[PDB]
Parts: C-alpha cells; structure tokens; sequence
C-alpha cells in the first residue's frame, strides 16, 4: 500500500549539544526539507494462512540517511539492515533490536534471512515469534562485534488514538552512526500534524562502509495488516510504516530561553525564505532587499588542438649511456610533437619525482612550447644541491639553477650503470673559478687556476692547481659517492603557438551556447560566436584592456572568434509588510527575460526556489 | 605486452636475397630498436645487427660492412631482412628482438641485454 | 673486438646443489655491460640478467648475481630441473659478441 | 581546569535548565558562559575579572 | 624467519582510491588489461594479495 502525502514541518533536531538562550543560530547540515513528499512504503506479506508470494520488501536505498516515523504496537518492525548485497563479497552489518537490547554486529554472511516464516506463523492464531532471524549463517572472516542497551524506549501509550509517535534520523557520516530519535503520542490519529519538535541524540559508533541500501526488519513469524495491491501515483493506502530523504540544506533556527527548540526556516524554499535567511529575523518590514546573484552554468565542453602527429623522444633522452660530465652537459630541445607523460612517473619507480611548479599528475592536459632536457651524473649526496638558491660545492662552479625554475628534475641509482674496479677518470667537474655561475651556461675552459701573487705561464706548479678534478668513481662503496644518473625537465608558459601537447581528443567546435573551452590551454567558459576582426597571419589571441582575452583563432581550422562572458546580475526581492502578506515579486537586475530568465532548468539556475511558472 | 611474431622458413638460392618480416604489435614502435641476431646450433649468437623506427640509422657491426641493410615500416609495422649477396651455408635461425642496448637518433648505446625475442625463422 | 671466454665446461649437478657461472672477458669488460640469458632446447632466447643483481622475466628463488670488474659471477640455489637451459652471457661495452655458452644437463 | 577550557573568572551558582544531555553553555562570542561540574552535576556560572 | 617471513600480506591491485581509515580485505582475481578471468588467475589477471 504505497501512498504520497506532504510531510509539512517536520524533521527538526539539535545539531550539537551546546546550551544557548534567546539566539537565532544558523547552520548547514543534513535536513528534511519543508514540504516535501513523504510514501507510506508497505512490506505486504499476510493472507490467511497460505504462503502468499508477494515478491514485496523493496530494496530501499540509504540516500543521505533517512528519516523514519512510525506508530508501531509493540515490536511488529524490530531492526533494520545496512550494507551491500549482504555477501561474500562486501562487508555487511546487523542491527536488530531485542525487547531492551541491541546486538549491532559485523559479518560477510552469505545469506541470513531464512527464518522459516510457519504457515501458521500468523498472530490471529499465536503471536510467538522469537529468535526468528537465522543469522549469519555463514561467516568466513565474520570477527567485529557488538553489544549495547535498547535505543528505543519501548513504552506502551495505554490506547490507539495516542500511539507512540516513534521518529528516527539516520546517518553515517564519517562513521558514528547517529541515531537522534524522539517520542511523541500527543498525536490524536492523524498522520502528521502541524506542530514543532526537536529530536535528540542517543549514540554514535563508528563501523565505515559504503552503506547503500536499507530495509527494516519485520517479524518474519508474526505478520498482519499488510493488505496486497500495488497503489501509486500519488494515492493513499494504510501502511503504518513510513520513509523520507534528507538533503544538506541550511536552516535557521530559534532556541527558547528555556533552551528548547521553537522555530526555525529552511533558506532554500520561498522568496520570502531567502530574504528570511540573509538578515537574521523572522520579520522583515516592507522595502526591497538583495538575496543572491543568479548565473547561467555550461552545458557541455570542448578542445581543439593543432593536428601535430609525432612521439617525442623522451625514450631517447632518458636511456643511454654517454653522458657527459657535470661542468659540460649536453642540451636538447623537443620539436613538434605530443609527449606522453605517462611512463615517466606511472612506471619505474625509482627516485622521488621531485617536481617544483607542476605536479605529474596535473600533467597531460596543459600545453607546452618547448623543453629542454639535460644530463649529467653526480655526487649522491650533492642532490638536495640541485634546487633553487641552494648552494654548495657544485651548485656554484658546475651547475646553477635557477630561483624561478619550473619542471620537475629525475634522477635515479647507476650503481651497475657506473662502476669501475681502477675507478672513472672520464668524469671531471670545475672545482676553482673567478665567480659564481650565472644560471644556465657553461664555464668550460682549459686554464690553470691563478692562485696568489704567481703569473703561471703553465707551469702549474705552487699555487696553480688545475680546476678540473678528475672524480675517480668507485665501484665498491656506500651511497652518495655512488652514481646518480640526473635528469632534468625545464618547461617555460611562454604566451606563443604551443608547440608540445598532451594526448587529448579534439572535439567538435559548438557555438551560440554557454560551453566550456580549453583552446591549446586557454581555460574558460563563454559563448563562441563569430567575429569581424582583423587578424594578422602570425596574430594569435585577441585582447582588451584587462591582459583577459576575448578573440581566438582556431587552431585546425584557421578562423578567429569572439569570446562572450554569460549572462550575469543579481537578484532582489520584492515584498510588503510580512504581516500585511506573504506574497513577492522577484527582480532579476539587468537581464533580459528572453536571455533565459523567462524559463528554470535543472541545474541552471542558483537559487534554488523555482516555485514561479516563469 | 609484447608482441613480436615471424614468418616462416624460407629457401633461396645463392646470388637472390633472402626477405623476412618481423611484425611487431602492443608496443610503441618508436620508444626501442629490433636487433636481429643469428644462432646457429653448438654456438651462440652474434651481433647480426640493429634497427631503429624513423630514420636508416643503424649500429652495424664491423664483419659484414657493405651488405647489412634492413628496412622498418612504421605504417605496416614490420621490420624487413632483405640480406643480399647470399652465403653457401647461411641456414640458421635469426631473431628480431626489441633491442635495449641501442638507442635511436644520436646513437648513443643503451643499458642492459636483449629481453624480449622473437620466434625465430630457419633458413 | 673481445670475444668473451668461457670456461664452465658442465654443469654436472644434481637438482639442489648449488651452481656459479662464470662469464670472465679478455681485457676489459665495464660494470655497466651485463646480459643473461636461458637457452631452452628447441625454444627462443629470454632475457633473465640484465646486470648486476636484477630481474627480467620472475626470478622467484634462483637466479642471482654478482661481481665488481673483472669479475662477474652467477648464483643458482635449489635448482628445478624443467629449464635445464643454457646459461649464456653478454658483454655489451666492448662491442657486442656473445659468450661461449654452458649447456645444463640432467646427470641421471 | 573543567576537562581543560583554561581560564580566569569568578564561580557561582545558575538557573540554567541544561538538559540531562546538555554539557556546554555558550554566549554569541565562541566563549563559554555556563559549565557543568563534572564530579557533581552542578549547574555553575562564569563570570571575568 | 632463516627461510623469510611470508605470513604477514599486503594488498597490491585495487580498483580506486582508499577512504581515510576504511578497508577492503576481499579474496578475488584482478580485472587488468582486457581479459576477464573469472577464477583462471592467468595473464594480466593477477592476484592482488
Ligand atoms: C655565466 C658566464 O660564464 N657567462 C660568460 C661570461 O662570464 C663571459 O665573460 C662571456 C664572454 O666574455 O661569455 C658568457
Ligand atoms: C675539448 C677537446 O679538445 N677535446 C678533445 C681533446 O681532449 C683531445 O686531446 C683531442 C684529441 O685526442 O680531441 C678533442
Ligand atoms: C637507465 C637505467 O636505469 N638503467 C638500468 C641499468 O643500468 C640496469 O642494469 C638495469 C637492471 O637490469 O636497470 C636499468
Ligand atoms: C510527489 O510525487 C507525485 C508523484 O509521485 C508528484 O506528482 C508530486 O508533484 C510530488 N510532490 C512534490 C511536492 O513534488
Ligand atoms: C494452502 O496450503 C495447503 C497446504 O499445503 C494447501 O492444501 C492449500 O491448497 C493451500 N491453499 C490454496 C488456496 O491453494
Ligand atoms: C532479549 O530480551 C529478553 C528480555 O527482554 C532477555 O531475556 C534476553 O536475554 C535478551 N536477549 C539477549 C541475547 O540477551
Ligand atoms: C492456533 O495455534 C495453536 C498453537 O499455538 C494451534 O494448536 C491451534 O490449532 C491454532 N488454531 C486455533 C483456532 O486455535
Ligand atoms: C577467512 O576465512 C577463510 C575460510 O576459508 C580462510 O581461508 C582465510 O584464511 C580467512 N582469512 C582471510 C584474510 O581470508
Ligand atoms: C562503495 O560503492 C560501490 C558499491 O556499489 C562500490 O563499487 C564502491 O567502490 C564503494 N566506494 C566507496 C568510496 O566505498
Ligand atoms: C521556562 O522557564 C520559566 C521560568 O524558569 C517557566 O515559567 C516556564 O514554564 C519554562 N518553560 C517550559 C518549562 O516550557
Ligand atoms: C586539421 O584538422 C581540422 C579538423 O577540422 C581540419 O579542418 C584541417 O583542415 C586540418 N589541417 C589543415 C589542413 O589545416
Ligand atoms: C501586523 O499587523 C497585525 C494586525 O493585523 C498586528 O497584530 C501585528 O503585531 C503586526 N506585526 C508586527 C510584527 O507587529
Ligand atoms: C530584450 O529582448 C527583446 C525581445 O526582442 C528585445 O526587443 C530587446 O531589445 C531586448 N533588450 C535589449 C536591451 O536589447
Ligand atoms: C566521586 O567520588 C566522591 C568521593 O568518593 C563521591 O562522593 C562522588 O559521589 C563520586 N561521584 C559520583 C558521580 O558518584
């Protein structure tokens, strides 16, 4: 007997356990919000005697928590399931209330609902029904467990008229399961009444799963006024069992100077709600007030890149076996082609990435007009000497960095790749020079250092020691002197024709419509449309006064465009005095109705409330 | 992923050449090089030769200067043998291999050996 | 060029007891030139040592080593006899020219 | 020393009605008002020098 | 252990990323590369622990 009625006000609870007095708190949390739909769900199984398949109990999903009122008898809905698929295949949980007890627990059982539901199981005949669950049934690595006190009270209310108003709130977030709960029989039998009512907390523990769907547990043995039909569409059949699904709304809200909840208003409904929401008060004289800022969102995305087709030779560079020395290296430079970043870190995992401005997986998608790639071997311990402003013994006369380098430098152990039992005189470094080097070039020169008050002519005798060193490797020792064959990328964002891209496919080029577009990595969202302008043949970017650019050429098809930002304006609200009425009327500050206030769509329009036919 | 697989057995008379494909599949044809090499039974192999991916640059030995020349088709994704001036007693099994140890643009050598191999052809 | 030299003429060993591989050059060979391979009856080269220490295709428990120089040396423990491959060895500096080769029998 | 909240202030009796859950009592400052004695279930006050 | 300590496992093939203190201890083969292996534990399906 699934049926839709409106839930009115109804949901409230202290999201903390403070004290206040006579305060107009705010917060953003998980809610139910006002007026929303509210489905007597009914899990249908009794029919005489016979076994009346029903195919009933619905898989009910646990979509922001839920929130759940009842007026049960005495223990007809006992406890509830979370988890996945209850296998042996994702973890699963158990909640079943006792009388006064709770035994929450933890297993991968297989499959547990086989209680033997008699066929003189009904209560007409006898009510027994105890230790019907049968679960657990199966338990490979079934080891957290768990005990505790009754969460609801169960108390009789002495009549049908006032039954026991029984609420729950649910949720899971980061572990902690709440459980804020409230009793209620005040109720003379109608279903849900105009009032207020704050809930409180009882316990929370934390378990930590993708919990996904929910189902409460009925007494399998002992089952009645579950009628079969199949009502919907918006109709009415009794269920006693009722559902309803929070959303993360912001909610203003009133404590009493007793300390006890009395009012509060959801920002997200009505006008009238919004401008309620923006100045603390629940009264608001007659005037014209700003609330929000409306703006249209993109529908869609695009990229067009050049059709350069190449591998650059990142293998090349990387693997080989005659480089050079610290003091003299060797420079490339990487031509028109796509690089594929993805084996450089994805794979081989040798040394730290060490990247400086960019990070690798950010990679791929930005464009590049050039690199530069060097090699050289060094100290194990002269690593950290490779950074900006850092100096040391290399950093000064071999190698200088720059302080505003960008890129990422590799390295990685040469202990087989470099080793020799009379050690390596191949590999020299600068050890004596005038000046510190000026980043990015070299000092190579054959000259005897001139130390003193000696003019050597070459003699190279006291005081005129030669500056290279000849390093002497060894193939037997620690770490440091061992060889670290390094690698270094420098990159440069030069406002140029990009040159080296990421692997990237190149979509359809959509106009006349709010979109997002990357142009060789020109990130924005606007409305391409054509334009008049008169670009030169090496003219590559439109501009205005702001260093923001709005004309663009395409890159595989040579044609320039204009770039417009989406329509934009705030929002005021219209009212009288709101004890004279309710009613507004909405101002959309410098816009045209046409341009796309005069209808909502879903997702395309920031205040929420579209209560208007437009 | 590798995947490298060759033709089969083939016989040619003194004087023709011999024209063999080696195709290769699941990798990248432009990271590695193919070296071809020969093993004969009782003996190991040799330093046959080997082939980079864009360019006719190559790191042949010093045996057989004058006669070593292979081709490679990125488009068809083979590597064609087409030894010419044929031997008396050439007859036995070459292997395409995708080559660690020689790197393709400025000719410096790699590092290592030789890991993945191909099924081999008889002559 | 270097023709490398080999002198483990048989491996007459039962399953279990321990085997070295000796891959000595003429002169020189450098640290940084290292191959090794098996050479299964009627099947294709693999590579299995590419250097000092490393692995190529598994090497669970047996395939091992070691050497500085002039020296280079292969470990084999607890040896399954299914391979029973030839242990061949490569030098990669001087040239390219491969060893001699060591086949491994059975020894019923 | 009230399970930390380290401060100075004079100590004296409440009217508060602090529900049986209710630990804290605060002021629109982010600054406690009101505390609960935790070794007698007292209702105290906090008032600054 | 003189033959190595084997007992004490790790997961190495995992579909996404990992939720702050979460844990996904399950007993299956990996989906890697484009076979489905549905118990054959064969190429590119490779057992994760
Ligand atoms: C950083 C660096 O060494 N820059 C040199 C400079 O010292 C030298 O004077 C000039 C030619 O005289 O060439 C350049
Ligand atoms: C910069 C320079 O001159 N480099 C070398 C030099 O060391 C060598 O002596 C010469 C011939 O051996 O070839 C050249
Ligand atoms: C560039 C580079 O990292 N080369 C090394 C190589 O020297 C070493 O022999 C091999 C191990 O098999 O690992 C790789
Ligand atoms: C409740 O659901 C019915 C159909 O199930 C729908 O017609 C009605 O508009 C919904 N109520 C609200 C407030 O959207
Ligand atoms: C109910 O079950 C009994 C026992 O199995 C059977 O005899 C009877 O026919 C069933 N009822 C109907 C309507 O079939
Ligand atoms: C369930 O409650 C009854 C009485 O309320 C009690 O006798 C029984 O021991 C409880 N179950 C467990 C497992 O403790
Ligand atoms: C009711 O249940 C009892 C067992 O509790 C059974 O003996 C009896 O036959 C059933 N029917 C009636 C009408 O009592
Ligand atoms: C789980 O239970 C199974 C039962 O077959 C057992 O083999 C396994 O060792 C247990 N532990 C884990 C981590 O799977
Ligand atoms: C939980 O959700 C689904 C279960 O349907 C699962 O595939 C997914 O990996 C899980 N995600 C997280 C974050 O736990
Ligand atoms: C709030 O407190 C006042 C005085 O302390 C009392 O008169 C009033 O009844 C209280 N409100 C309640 C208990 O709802
Ligand atoms: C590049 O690709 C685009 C795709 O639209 C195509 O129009 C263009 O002609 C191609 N290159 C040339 C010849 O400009
Ligand atoms: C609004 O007007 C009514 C008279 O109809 C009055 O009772 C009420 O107090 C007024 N509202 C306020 C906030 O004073
Ligand atoms: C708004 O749209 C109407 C519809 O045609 C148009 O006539 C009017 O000029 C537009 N407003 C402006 C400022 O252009
Ligand atoms: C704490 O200990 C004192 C002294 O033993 C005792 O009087 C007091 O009742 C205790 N607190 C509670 C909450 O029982």
């Amino acid at each position: 007997t699934q049926s839709y009625t409106n839930s009115f006000t109804r949901g409230v609870y202290y999201p903390d356990k403070v004290f206040r007095s006579s305060v107009l708190h705010s917060t953003q949390d998980l809610f139910l919000p006002f007026f929303s739909n509210v489905t007597w769900f009914h899990a249908i199984h009794v029919s005489g005697t016979n076994g009346t398949k029903r195919f009933d109990n619905p898989v009910l999903p646990f979509n922001d928590g839920v929130y759940f009122a009842s007026t049960e008898k005495s223990n007809i809905i006992r406890g509830w399931i979370f988890g996945t698929t209850l296998d042996s295949k994702t973890q699963s949980l158990l909640i079943v209330n006792n009388a006064t007890n709770v035994v929450i627990k933890v297993c991968e059982f297989q499959f547990c609902n086989d209680p033997f539901l008699d066929v003189y199981y009904h209560e007409n005949n006898k009510s027994r029904m105890e230790s019907e669950l049968r679960v657990y049934s199966s338990a490979n690595n079934c080891t957290f467990e768990y005990v505790s006190q009754p969460f609801l009270m169960d108390l009789e209310g002495k009549q049908g008229n006032f039954k026991n108003l029984r609420e729950f709130v649910f949720k899971n977030i980061d572990g902690y399961f709440k459980i804020y709960s409230k009793h209620t029989p005040v109720n003379l039998g109608r279903d849900l009444p105009q009032g207020f009512s704050a809930l409180e907390p009882l316990v929370d523990l934390p378990i930590g799963i993708n919990i996904t769907r929910f189902q409460t547990l009925l007494a399998l043995h002992r089952s009645y006024l579950t009628p079969g039909d199949s009502s919907s569409s918006w109709t009415a059949g009794a269920a006693a069992y009722y559902v309803g699904y929070l959303q993360p709304r912001t909610f203003l809200l009133k404590y009493n100077e007793n300390g006890t909840i009395t009012d509060a208003v959801d920002c997200a409904l009505d006008p009238l709600s919004e401008t309620k929401c923006t100045l603390k008060s629940f009264t608001v004289e007659k005037g014209i007030y700003q609330t929000s800022n409306f703006r249209v969102q993109p529908t869609e995305s695009i990229v067009r890149f050049p059709n350069i087709t190449n591998l650059c030779p990142f293998h090349e560079v990387f693997n080989a076996t005659r480089f050079a020395s610290v003091y003299a290296w060797n420079r490339k430079r990487i031509s028109n082609c796509v690089a594929d970043y993805s084996v450089l870190y994805n794979f081989a995992p040798f040394f730290a990435f060490k990247c400086y401005g960019v990070s690798p997986t950010k990679l791929n998608d930005l464009c590049f007009t050039n690199v530069y790639a060097d090699s050289f071997v060094i100290r194990g311990n002269e690593v950290s000497q490779i950074a900006p402003g850092q100096t040391g013994n290399i950093a000064d006369y071999n190698y200088k960095l720059p302080d505003d380098f960008t890129g990422c430098v590799i390295a990685w152990n040469s202990n087989k790749l470099d080793s020799k039992v009379s050690g390596n005189y191949n590999y020299l470094y600068r050890l004596f020079r005038k000046s510190k080097l000026k980043p990015f070039e070299r000092d190579i020169s054959t000259e005897i250092y001139q130390a003193g008050n000696k003019p050597c002519n070459g003699v190279a005798g006291f005081n005129c020691y030669f500056p290279l060193q000849s390093y002497g490797f060894r193939p037997t020792y620690g770490v440091g002197h061992q060889p670290y064959r390094v690698v270094v990328l420098s990159f440069e964002l030069l406002h140029a024709p990009a040159t080296v891209c990421g692997p990237k496919k190149s979509t359809n080029l959509v106009k006349n419509k709010c979109v997002n577009f990357n142009f060789n990595g020109l990130t924005g969202t606007g409305v391409l449309t054509e334009s008049n302008k008169k670009f030169l043949p090496f003219q590559q970017f439109g501009r205005d006064i702001a260093d923001t650019t709005d004309a663009v050429r395409d890159p595989q098809t040579l044609e320039i465009l204009d770039i417009t930002p989406c329509s934009f304006g705030g929002v005021s609200v219209i009212t009288p005095g709101t004890n004279t009425s309710n009613q507004v009327a909405v101002l959309y500050q410098g816009v045209n109705c046409t341009e796309v206030p005069v209808a909502i769509h879903a997702d395309q329009l920031t205040p929420t409330w579209r209560v208007y036919s437009t | 992923q590798v995947q490298l697989v060759q033709s089969g057995a083939e016989v040619k008379k003194p004087g023709a050449s011999v024209k063999v494909s080696c195709k290769a599949s699941g990798y990248p044809f432009t990271s590695y090089g193919i070296s071809w090499v020969r093993q004969a039974p009782g003996q190991g192999l040799e330093w046959m030769g080997w082939i980079s991916t864009y360019n006719g640059n190559t790191n042949y030995a010093q045996k057989f200067q004058g006669r070593v020349t292979m081709t490679t088709d990125t488009s068809t994704t083979t590597g064609y043998m087409e030894l010419r001036r044929l031997r008396s007693d050439d007859t036995a099994v070459y292997y395409c291999a995708r080559d660690y140890t020689r790197g393709a643009w400025f000719g410096e050598s790699l590092i290592g050996g030789f890991d993945n191999w191909g099924q081999g052809t008889l002559v | 060029e270097i023709v490398l030299t080999q002198s483990p003429g048989t491996l007459s060993l039962s399953p279990g007891e321990r085997a070295t591989l000796s891959c000595r050059a003429s002169q020189t060979v450098s640290s940084t030139s290292l191959a090794w391979y098996q050479q299964k009856p009627g099947q294709a080269p693999r590579l299995l040592i590419y250097g000092a220490s490393s692995r190529a295709t598994g090497i669970p428990d047996r395939f091992s080593g070691s050497g500085s120089g002039t020296d280079f040396t292969l470990t084999i423990s607890r040896l399954e006899p299914e391979d029973f491959a030839v242990y061949y060895c490569q030098q990669h500096d001087t040239s390219l020219t491969f060893g001699g080769g060591t086949k491994v029998e059975i020894k019923r």
